[PDB]
């Protein structure tokens, strides 16, 4: 995250952080409920094998809240290619159920309907990771959220060198040195609403970070919310 | 208005059925007697930040 101010206690207890062999975090991913974690499909491809910790706010050392969980089944959509980075989503089912507790709880999954009338409609959502606080540093052992406001698909297929797909949606700033950045891919894109926190997207790609006249690119999860049952069923 | 109108008054999901508000609520919440509000069957219901 570039910019942006810290998560402090019990303020992000969705986010999940993707780690590989080597215990260090290459992407993010959505809290669902107990055996559930909501992730980008590019991000499987970025790890032979990794586990799901949850529970974490600080890298540099463990705490006492964390807890790490290993995956039983990965769920990536069958349409997902590295050409257009379009269908960038994936579900993941954990072999032993997530406890909730301080920092650990599930975001909302919202109907299509009323989200892309009312949610996607509000002014701004919020994205948080542990990804660089700069486009060319290091991953922050921190993690941040991020405010970006939504952007207008028009404006942003105009500022996109890359086709912008009806499952991806555009939030943050044209100037504002204030985006997601790598790391923070699969993370949480959610939208507040009454003091309820609804997951509305996953952090998916972007030219860069925070570069002027560029934008963040989101999966556009009311596109996939009944895939994403679906996911969830079986 | 119905939903459009401040969320047709709902907690959370409104629906317009036969030209009337219709509240709803995620898993977790169940919609309150008024058919508007949305109350937590746990301790960790989603969407709520842990500030204890
Ligand atoms: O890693 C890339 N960017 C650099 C890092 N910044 C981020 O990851 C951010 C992630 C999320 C936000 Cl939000 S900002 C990247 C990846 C894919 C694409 N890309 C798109 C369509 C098709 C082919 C393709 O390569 C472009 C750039």
């Amino acid at each position: 995250i570039v910019g942006g101010q810290e998560c402090k206690d019990g303020e992000c207890p969705w986010q999940a952080l993707l780690i590989n062999e080597e215990n260090e975090g290459f992407c993010g991913g959505t809290i669902l409920s107990e055996f559930y974690i909501l992730t980008a499909a590019h991000c499987l491809y970025q790890a032979k094998r990794f586990k799901v910790r949850v529970g974490d706010r600080n890298t540099e050392q463990e705490e006492g809240g964390e807890a790490v969980h290993e995956v039983e089944v990965v769920i990536k959509h069958n349409r997902f290619t590295k050409e257009t980075y379009d269908f960038d989503i994936a579900v993941l089912r954990l072999k032993t159920p997530i406890t909730f507790r301080m920092n650990v709880a599930p975001a909302c999954l919202p109907e299509r309907d009323w989200a892309e009338s009312t949610l996607m409609t509000q002014k701004t959502g919020i994205v948080s990771g542990f990804g660089r606080t700069h486009e060319k540093g290091r991953q922050s052992t921190r993690l941040k959220m991020l405010e970006v406001p939504y952007v207008d698909r028009n404006s942003c297929k105009l500022s996109s060198s890359f086709i912008i797909t009806q499952n991806m949606f555009c939030a943050g700033y044209d100037t504002k040195q204030e985006d997601a950045c790598q790391g923070d891919s699969g993370g949480p894109h959610v939208t507040r609403f009454k003091d309820t926190y609804f997951v509305t997207g996953i952090v998916s790609w972007g030219e860069g970070c925070a570069r002027k006249g560029k934008y963040g690119i989101y999966t556009k999860v009311t596109a996939f919310l009944k895939w994403i049952d679906r996911s969830m069923k079986t | 208005k119905l939903c459009s109108l401040d969320n047709g008054d709902c907690d959370q999901f409104c629906h317009e059925e036969q030209n009337s508000v219709v509240c709803s609520c995620a898993r977790g919440y169940t919609l309150a007697d008024n058919g508007k509000a949305c109350i937590p069957t746990g301790p960790y219901p989603c969407g709520k930040q842990t500030l204890e």
